[PDB]
RNA sequence: CUAAAACUAUGUGCCGAAGCUGCGGAUGUAUACUUUGUAUACGUGGUAGGGGAGCGUUCUGUAAGCCGAUGAAGGUGUGUU
RNA sequence: GGGGAGUGAAAUAGAUCCUGAAACCGCAUGCAUACAAGCAGUGGGAGCACCUUUGUGGUGUGACUGCGUACCUUUUGUAUA
C-alpha cells in the first residue's frame, strides 16, 4: 500500500496561499513566507477584536464630551448628572444624538444639569 | 442483517495504534513521548 | 420617528420602516414582537427623556428570520513553544424590521 | 445603527485670530491644538482633519514664568561631527517669534502626515497686521 | 483584427531584445521599420525580421493595405537554455547558460 | 508647567483590563426525572507528559453492484456547509 | 522560425508532440503611488473604477488612522548581533 503524497499536499499548500492574496511579494508567492503570514494574521485579528471595543467607547467619549462643552459642563458632571437622574442611556447613542441632533442633546444637558441641582 | 456489508464487532474492542511524530494537534509530536536529550532519548535507550 | 429601544443587552435608535439585525431571539418568523420599555421618544423640538422608561410609549416590531453572520476564525499560537489552536465561530441573529412607534 | 465618521468633503475650517499679547505660552499652546486637532467638535473623528484655522498675532509679546526667559534653551543639530547648537527663549523671541509657537504647538499635536497637515492652519504673525483680512477671521478670546 | 508573427528560439536573451521591442511598440509600421533599420543594437535585425513577416502576413493572407497598419501587440518570452561547463581557477567549475527567446509581433490597423 | 500641570492634607466626580455584570453560542464532570432529554451546579491559560475522540490518503472484501463519451480521474476558478 | 491552405473527432494532438501544477519571467486593463521613516499585517475608514439593483448590495484598489520587533531549535532567559 504505497501512498503518493501528490495531491493532497497540493491541495494543503493551494488553500494557505489563497488565504494570502493582497500580501507584498514573497508573502503572497512563496508558501513558506505565506504560512507565516496567514498565521501572524490570525493573531493579529485575535487582538484586534478586543481593541475595537476599546477604541470605539474611546470615540463616543469624546464627540459626548465635544457635545456637552457647549451645553455648559464637562464629560464627568454629564455623565454623573445623568447618572443621578435615572437615566441609563448608554455611550453609543449619547454620541450619535450629539453628532446628529444638537437639540435633543441639549434637552439631555438641561436634565443633566437639573439632577445636579 | 447478514452480510459482508453489514457485520461489526462488539463496542471497545478494537483501538487505533500510537503514531509518534505527525503534527501538533495529536499530542504526540515532535519528540513522541521520549523528553528532551537524554539517554533515554536516543535511539535504543534503555538502561539494561 | 427615531425611539430608542433595548434589545439583547445592547441599545437601538430606531425609526419607522428600519430593518435591523439583534441577537438571537425566541420568537417565530413572521410573528410581532413589542418593546414597551423605551427611552427616549423624539417628534421634532418634542422630546420625552425615560427616568429611566417613558411611561406610555410602544415600538412594534415584526420578526423577518433568524441568520448566522460570516464566519471567523480563531487563532491562537505560542511562538517556541510547540502550541497551536484553531476554531471557528458563526454568531446568531434575528432580524426584525420596524413597524410603528407611538410616543 | 453605527457610529459614521466625518467626511472630508464636508468638512468646514473656520478662521479665528488670536491676541497673545501677555499670555503663557503653554497654556495657549495647549488651546490652539486642540482647535488644529477638532476636538471641540461633536463631528470629532481621529483619522480626519476636522480643525480650524489659527491666526496668532503679536507673537513676540508671548510670556513665560520663572526665570525661564534667560534659561530655557532651544537645541539644534545640523548632523555634522560637532554641529550642535543653542539659543536662548529671550534672543530667539525677539529675533524669531514664529518657531517659538512652531515648537510648542508641533510639540503638541501627533506626528504623522495628518499632524503635518494640521500645523498648516496655524499662521502667525509677529506684529499686529495679519494678511488674511479676505477671510474674514473672527477674534477668538482664548 | 491583428496578424500575429513569431520568432521562437533567437539566439539572444530576453533582456536584451525587451529593449528594442520597447522603442517599437504602438508605432506605426513604416517608422518603426525606420527604427530598426538605423541601430546598432543586434536585436534590432530579428525583430526587424519577424516584423517584416507580421507586414508580409497581412497583406497576402488578409490583404490589408501597409499604410494604415500599426505595431498594436509585441512582446518577447524565455526559450530554453544551453547548459555548458567553464573551468575556473584551482580547479573549480562554473556552469554557463545560453539564453534563447521567443519574439511575438502582432500587426492591426 | 510657577496662587502649578510640583509638594502636603481633605472632598466630590470621572477614566481605566481579556477582572466582574448583561445578552447569544459551544463544551467537561456530577446530580434529578424521562428511562439517551433537558434542566441545575461547578468548571473549560498551558511546556515536558498522561488520557479521550476524530478527518483525510493508498490498497482488499461487499462489487459481474453503482456512477461515467449526454464526459472519469487530474488541473484551474466560483459559491456554499 | 512562422502565417495561410489541407488531414483528422481533436493541431495551445505538429514531432522538445497525452494531461500540463509551482517556483521564476513578460504583455494588457483598473485603482494606488514622487513632504514621507521600521517583521509590511491587523482593527477602522474616505475616494475612485466596474457590475448590478432602485441596495443598510457584489467585485478590485486603498488616501488617512490606533496597535504591532519573522519562524524553528536550544535555554534561567532570545527581535536578538
Ligand atoms: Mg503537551
Ligand atoms: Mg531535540
Ligand atoms: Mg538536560
Ligand atoms: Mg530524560
Ligand atoms: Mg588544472
Ligand atoms: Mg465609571
Ligand atoms: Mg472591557
Ligand atoms: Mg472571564
Ligand atoms: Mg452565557
Ligand atoms: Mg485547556
Ligand atoms: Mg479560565
Ligand atoms: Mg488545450
Ligand atoms: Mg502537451
Ligand atoms: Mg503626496
Ligand atoms: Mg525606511
Ligand atoms: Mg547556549
Ligand atoms: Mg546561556
Ligand atoms: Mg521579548
Ligand atoms: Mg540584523
Amino acid at each position: 500500500a504505497r501512498v503518493k503524497r501528490g495531491v493532497v499536499a497540493h491541495r494543503r499548500h493551494k488553500k494557505i496561499l489563497a488565504r494570502a492574496k493582497g500580501y507584498y511579494g514573497a508573502r503572497s508567492r512563496v508558501y513558506r513566507v505565506a504560512f507565516q503570514a496567514v498565521i501572524k494574521a490570525g493573531q493579529y485579528a485575535y487582538r484586534d477584536r478586543r481593541q475595537k471595543k476599546r477604541q470605539f467607547r474611546a470615540l463616543w467619549i469624546a464627540r459626548i464630551n465635544a457635545g456637552a462643552r457647549q451645553n455648559g459642563l464637562s464629560y464627568s458632571r454629564m455623565i454623573d448628572g445623568l447618572k443621578k437622574a435615572q437615566v441609563i442611556i448608554d455611550r453609543r447613542v449619547l454620541a450619535d444624538i450629539a453628532m446628529h441632533d444638537a437639540v435633543a442633546f441639549a434637552a439631555l444637558a438641561e436634565k443633566a444639569k437639573g439632577a445636579l441641582a | 442483517t447478514l452480510r459482508l456489508n453489514e457485520l461489526a464487532p462488539a463496542e471497545g474492542a478494537k483501538r487505533e495504534h500510537r503514531r509518534l511524530g505527525r503534527g501538533i494537534g495529536s499530542g504526540v509530536g515532535k519528540t513522541g513521548g521520549r523528553g528532551i536529550k537524554g539517554q533515554k532519548s536516543r535511539k535504543s535507550g534503555g538502561v539494561r | 420617528m427615531y425611539a430608542v429601544i433595548q434589545s439583547g443587552g445592547k441599545q437601538h435608535r430606531v425609526v419607522e420602516g428600519e430593518t435591523l439585525k439583534v441577537e438571537l431571539l425566541k420568537a417565530e418568523s413572521g410573528a410581532t414582537i413589542t418593546f414597551d420599555d423605551v427611552l427616549m421618544v423624539v417628534n421634532g423640538d418634542n422630546i420625552q427623556i425615560g427616568a429611566p422608561v417613558v411611561a406610555g410609549a410602544k415600538v412594534t416590531a415584526e420578526v423577518i428570520g433568524h441568520g448566522r453572520h460570516d464566519k471567523i476564525r480563531i487563532i491562537k499560537m505560542r511562538r517556541r513553544k510547540h502550541y497551536r489552536k484553531q476554531q471557528g465561530h458563526r454568531q446568531w441573529f434575528t432580524e426584525l424590521k420596524i413597524t410603528g412607534i407611538s410616543g | 445603527m453605527k457610529t459614521l465618521s466625518a467626511k472630508p468633503a464636508e468638512v468646514q475650517h473656520d478662521w479665528f485670530v488670536v491676541d497673545a499679547t501677555g499670555k503663557t505660552l503653554g497654556r495657549l499652546a495647549t488651546e490652539i491644538a486642540r482647535r488644529l486637532r477638532g476636538k471641540h467638535k461633536t463631528s470629532y473623528t481621529p483619522h480626519v482633519d476636522a480643525g480650524d484655522y489659527i491666526i496668532v498675532i503679536n507673537a513676540e509679546q508671548v510670556q513665560v514664568t520663572g526665570n525661564k526667559a534667560l534659561d530655557k534653551k532651544y537645541y539644534r543639530h545640523t548632523e555634522f561631527p560637532g554641529g550642535l547648537k543653542e539659543t536662548n527663549f529671550e534672543k530667539l523671541v525677539a529675533h524669531k517669534p514664529e518657531e517659538i509657537f512652531e515648537r510648542a504647538v508641533k510639540g503638541m499635536l501627533p506626528k504623522g502626515p495628518l499632524g503635518y497637515a494640521m500645523i498648516k492652519k496655524m499662521k502667525v504673525y509677529a506684529g499686529s497686521e495679519h494678511p488674511h483680512a479676505a477671510q474674514q477671521p473672527q477674534v477668538l478670546d482664548i | 483584427m491583428e496578424v500575429t508573427a513569431k520568432l521562437r528560439g533567437a539566439a539572444i536573451s530576453a533582456q536584451k531584445a525587451r529593449l528594442v521591442a520597447d522603442l517599437i511598440r504602438g508605432k506605426s509600421v513604416a517608422h518603426a521599420l525606420n527604427i530598426l533599420n538605423f541601430s546598432n543594437k543586434k536585436a534590432a535585425v530579428l525583430v526587424k525580421k519577424a516584423l517584416e513577416s507580421a507586414i508580409a502576413n497581412a497583406e497576402h493572407n488578409n490583404s490589408l493595405d501597409v499604410d494604415d497598419l500599426k505595431v498594436s501587440t509585441i512582446y518577447v518570452d524565455e526559450g530554453m537554455s544551453l547548459k555548458r561547463i567553464m573551468p575556473r581557477a584551482k580547479g573549480r567549475a562554473d556552469r554557463i547558460t545560453k539564453r534563447t527567446c521567443h519574439i511575438t509581433v502582432k500587426v492591426g490597423v
